[PDB]
């Protein structure tokens, strides 16, 4: 508080200093699901080229 | 919650910590209409059963 109110003597009071946040740690990323799937064995191991 | 956003807050001065002393400003003094409208008493009375 003493700080932000540029003083040594503060006085008795209530006094909003400051702001706090939970910090993420993990950040998790699950949207996808793998489907429609292409074949390239048709392109890559077909008999005949 | 931007690291480089806010950067670009401290070089354009006090402006939003000035109207947050000023919202708590009235804050405080919203309050503070509570008790010169309502504690005009210091004594509790009970009625009567
Ligand atoms: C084709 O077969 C080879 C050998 O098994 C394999 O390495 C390759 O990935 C296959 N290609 C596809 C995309 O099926």
């Amino acid at each position: 508080t003493k700080c932000t109110l540029k003083s040594f003597t503060v006085e008795k009071g209530i006094y909003q200093t400051s702001n706090f946040r939970v910090q993420p740690t993990e950040s998790i990323v699950r949207f996808p699901n793998i489907t429609n799937l292409c074949p390239f064995g048709e392109v890559f191991n077909a008999t005949r080229f | 919650d931007s690291t480089e956003c806010s950067n670009l807050l401290l070089q354009y001065g006090s402006f939003c910590t000035q109207l947050n002393r000023a919202l708590t400003g009235i804050a405080v003094e919203q309050d503070k209409n509570t008790q010169e409208v309502f504690a005009q008493v210091k004594q509790i009375y009970k009625t009567p059963p």
